[PDB]
């Protein structure tokens, strides 16, 4: 913390890394969150300059890139020959006025496999979590999604990208064709489905059931203002009454033609209930 | 109330320490007496400017923006004492100067992490005559949680912020392209926003010399309700001006009549 | 100029350019409809429309005429007008971006030169 | 292929030199065996950055934007070893990262001093299913000069692009006012353009283990003829999909047959 | 003035201040105009760099705030116990491109008891004084 | 005329002192002969630049933008001898080169305070074809006082600036949307402003080879007048082009006939 | 070229100039083409930052204008009493994004006796030489 000498703030991430390596190496899986790499960079810069090493841009030492790369590379997926164990790392970087190109944000972006970009404008507009879906990325991609998710994730990703093309028009769309007027609607509902309260992470099966609902078109006639309420209650319902379908989805790992049909009815009857 | 002072007419050194003296007095009542302390510091930026002023004479390569390389740690070992513990409680209200008005300046920038609630004031708001000039979209509190203030409190707040954000985005555009083309749906949010923008101002009891208005103190429920109604369309008939420099929503209604002519 | 100032305009001229662009596609649409409906009727921010009539300003059979015409001319006018407005907004988004990057760069060099200047005086 | 690696954990000096090491290797297949080697530096920006780190460490004052004082020489001493000597030639495909999307940033700006062409891969094109997803209007080359590629080559190329440009124009109209005020002329530019767009896609032998399709290595001669004729109007009767993912125009013809 | 040595330009404000305190400390009233505090800062900056004191933000000494705070704190109202005299100061600062957020401009705006901001836009427009109502305060 | 020169080819020290040298010559006529002098200097910015060239060599920590910490005092003890006194008069005209066009540059920035009148030239105006490219809202003169130029002069002067200032704020909107959406009233300021802007330009003998027109010299009362009328709406019927590149207003009316 | 030490790139134009000067000096007429002065400027700046001279606008050393004035002052037309000979210089300067206000371009415009600005727009649109006839001058 804040009052601990620079060197301890400097070290912290490595000493935490080692701890996570014990799991990685032993066929076990470990997750590590560095919060933040921005403050540690500062700690390091402070010692560098006090030891009088040469300062480069932003007063950072020439080896600041090497401080993080040697840290973030220790995260990896081993081979069975080595135990198949892993170390995933979620490093946090604090940008300034959204300057993702400032020095440290540039290094770390350049080192990692993807970025989840959060934005104030989004946050205050009601999108929480504030993930900027267009600029966020996952180099690993689907190589890491489940077949269940992919079954849905894929068309969602696509209507959203499509909405993003037209979104700006909405607010002045004094007379748009029903082609694009369609994408605006899918656009705002899909967006409302990505919203989420905190401290309540969902089970992959619950996420696909809800995503399926709007992606398939079921909430298209529903009011944007209600999707948050719909999902909540809809999900409360299937987590209550339908734990056998979710168990299927879960197990079968995908949405069978059957479970597909069962969901159709579950949502078309719940929706009816819903707008009574 | 005990008072400690190391003003602007002092040499850097005094300025780099008064906060310590002040804070030390406060820690006593927290620990040795176990009481509920209220700590006011105006302005903590001065502690950091003090240090930057002797820094070069201490033989150090400057960090960015001229600051000393030990800014954050210097701030950390201090800010970490200004705190509530199990022994006593401190409620610190620290004024934080923002050089050149730039919130990214290493100092203001480095201080956000030490706070649980932040009130960001803006010359752009002040310039319009809206006091207190708090920026509604850049102010935050760790208790703005439905689990802590309640959903009525929470939905109103976020409700007010969405509309001000919604209006911020349109501002630059109706600026040039004008307002006719806007959807009645969108020219109502321009309305409500402009009224909320005002309903957020308030005549302080310590600024009558400034506003020429009697200071009003509004209770939490009078606030939540007033906004709830503006957001609800319950005053789309009163004029914006009726909402400027008033306490509770009833004064906005009365002021409408007075303005009615 | 301030990167924050320049980013405001840019932020907004980028919008105005997409709005304006959208308004033309609409204006073209209506104007399609209109040139057709116009055909028959003769056998019987809109550009400089409302003004042209306004300055020079100081039944049914013909009412539907002046109407059926004054809408082709209008939806024609809005169309071209909004066509050049985004043409203008684009020259600006390209112009402002250059000012933004000259400044962006300049701000970074100016700072470093300040640091280097102070370090070197010890 | 020989692979030379300078991983991100390596110190500045290592990520600094590894592109030279790779260079060394390539120079052999040219100065010792007089081949036409291919050099791939991924990515050219991290080369420059490694340069700055090393520079800063040696305590030298950075220049504009924080780069090294020797930015231009650090680059030149490396880029210049990549050429066609009497013995053979090294050709380099360099992956470029543009900082801050600023093409006038010292890193990128310096780099273009040496480039003879750009290959712009485009996500938009990919979305058309078109692959390779190269952008026919954004990608460029210094040698696209009739005085260098010859008038024929030069004219076809300039023919392909204009048509592709014109169609781009119409693209806006089509969607809004609907595809028909379109002239006997405007309807042909589109048709052909759409045939062209496809004829520009192609099956790679590298992706055979996967596309279940046979890779094609079309020859330059075949390339210019192909497009020549589409421009010409020789296959206006052929249908679009006849040209999707094929090699030489001959295949566009045969695919049409199997597509009745 | 312009050809006087940097140190004279630097001192000038403190000198003039002291002449004003005579009146302030003797139950009399004084008004001092520091025209302008921008050129003094430059003088200070010069004097200071020539002493080899490491330059700071914008090339000025790390203590330019202090340079002006020390001075302007001296303008004051004494109680009857001290004569009831006073010293009122009207320091002048030159902005560039009407940018009041600038570091020096705000450094000094954060010391005085208000500001009168004059804009060239208002001036050309006919509004003279070019006082900018919104941005000026007391 | 006495001529003193230390040009672009001299080493820094020469450029750093020739001003002093021309200056001294002038001081002799002023004080030793009580003479009325005229002193032209092109360019006084070069003296300061020269100073910045040697300053590092003298071993000084640089001030902002790499200039010498003694910039102002150096300008000062030099600028302060270029002055009229009780013994003699020195009318001095000094050209001040503005680096990168930045008037906030320490050099030019520090020079404003030494003048009684300033003529700030603009690339933007020059590029419009208006010569001299003087910025009307940025040039000033301590004589622009009613009690010195008379109120007639003082009111036309402030009249012209007010209308150009007004035009200036409309420009942002004119820029995306043109004039259509403008008020009838606003469009009249615009007309008048564009005619005042053109009438401010004029052919110089010295620039005849480039204007393609014969140089003109307009008498003050002719200027006060011509501008009154424009302001007063006495020429709202003439076209802008009539006012471009002319001397007296009478020539602007004529040009209008010729334009027919 | 691109691979020679900066000092050689820096030197190159002065040498070529001396060669052109022989002709100028002997009643003869030479033409010198400096391609480009942009890159010479960065070579000289590399030298200057490595020697540790204060970086200024765009990190260029304070004397880069003189790097160029000294060079281009040597192009010249002598009179009969000195041979009538002459040296004509066509120096090249590369702007970024058509920005003709940059430090280096401006420097050089303030030295030569006119410019020939080629525009990218013109070039693609098919006008070549891409000369900008209004902006260019002699």
């Amino acid at each position: 913390t804040a009052s601990d000498a620079a060197p301890l703030q400097y070290l912290a991430p490595y000493s935490g890394c080692s701890m996570g390596e014990y799991f990685r190496d032993n066929g076990k899986h470990a997750l590590i969150i560095y919060d933040d790499l921005s403050k540690q960079a500062v700690a390091y810069r402070q010692m560098s300059l006090l030891l009088r090493r040469p300062p480069g841009r932003e007063a950072y030492p020439g080896d600041v890139f090497y401080l993080h790369s040697r840290l973030l590379e220790r995260a990896a997926k081993m081979n069975d020959a080595f135990g198949g164990g892993s170390l995933t790392a979620l490093p946090v970087i604090e940008t300034q006025a959204g300057d993702v190109s400032a020095y440290i944000p540039t290094n770390v972006i350049s080192i990692t496999d993807g970025q989840i970009f959060l934005e104030t404008e989004l946050f205050y507009k009601g999108i929480r979590p504030a993930i900027n879906v267009g600029l966020s990325v996952s180099r690993v991609g689907s190589a890491a999604q489940t077949r269940a998710m992919k079954q849905v994730a894929g068309t969602m990703k696509l209507e959203l990208a499509q909405y993003r093309e037209v979104a700006a028009f909405a607010q002045f769309g004094s007379d748009l064709d029903a082609a694009t007027q369609q994408l605006l609607s899918r656009g705002v509902r899909l967006t409302e489905l990505l919203k989420q309260g905190q401290y309540s992470p969902m089970a992959i099966e619950e996420q696909v059931a809800v995503i399926y609902a709007g992606v398939r078109g079921y909430l298209d006639k529903l009011e944007p203002s209600k999707i948050t309420k719909f999902e909540n209650a809809f999900l409360s319902h299937v987590i209550s009454q339908h734990q056998a379908l979710l168990s299927k989805i879960r197990t079968d790992g995908k949405i069978s033609e059957e479970s597909d049909a069962k969901l159709k009815e579950i949502v078309t009857n719940f929706l009816a209930g819903f707008e009574a | 109330v005990a008072l400690v002072y190391g003003q602007m007419n002092e040499p850097p050194g005094a300025r780099a320490r008064v906060a310590l003296t002040g804070l030390t007095v406060a820690e006593y009542f927290r620990d040795q007496e176990g009481q509920d302390v209220l700590l006011f510091i105006d302005n903590i930026f001065r502690f950091t400017q003090a240090g930057s002023e002797v820094s070069a004479l201490l033989g150090r390569i400057p960090s960015a923006v001229g600051y000393q390389p030990t800014l954050a740690t210097d701030m950390g070992t201090m800010q970490e004492r200004i705190t509530t513990t199990k022994k006593g409680s401190i409620t610190s209200v620290q004024a934080i100067y923002v050089p050149a008005d730039d919130l990214t300046d290493p100092a203001p920038a480095t201080t956000f992490a030490h706070l649980d609630a932040t009130t960001v004031l803006s010359r752009a708001i002040a310039e319009l005559g809206i006091y207190p000039a708090v920026d509604p979209l850049d102010s935050t509190s760790r208790i703005m949680d439905p689990n802590i203030v309640g959903s009525e409190h929470y939905d109103v707040a976020r409700g007010v912020q969405k509309i001000l954000q919604d209006y911020k985005s349109l501002q630059d555009i109706i600026a040039i392209l004008g307002m006719d083309e806007l959807s009645e749906e969108d020219k109502l949010t321009v309305s409500r926003a402009r009224k909320i923008q005002r309903f957020l101002s308030q005549p302080f009891q310590v600024a009558e010399v400034f506003t020429g208005h009697l200071g009003k103190l509004v209770p939490l429920k009078e606030t939540i309700k007033g906004f709830q109604q503006i957001l609800a369309g319950e005053y789309d008939h009163l004029p914006e001006q009726a909402f400027y420099m008033v306490g509770p929503i009833e004064e906005a209604v009365a002021k409408a009549d007075k303005l009615a002519e | 100029a301030t990167l924050k100032d320049i980013t405001r305009r840019l932020k907004s001229i980028k919008n105005i350019q997409k709005i304006t662009k959208s308004m033309k596609m609409v204006a073209a649409a209506k104007y399609a409809r209109a040139e057709r409906e116009l055909k028959p009727a003769r056998v019987y921010l809109c550009g400089a429309i409302h003004s042209s009539v306004a300055k020079q300003m100081k039944l049914a059979n013909i009412i539907y005429y002046s109407l059926k015409e004054s809408t082709t001319s209008e939806q024609s006018a809005r169309m071209t007008a909004m066509d050049n407005a985004s043409k203008n907004a684009s020259e600006m988004i390209d112009k402002l971006t250059l000012t933004f990057n000259r400044t962006r760069q300049a701000v970074i060099t100016k700072e470093l030169i300040e640091i280097i200047s102070g370090a070197a005086a010890l």
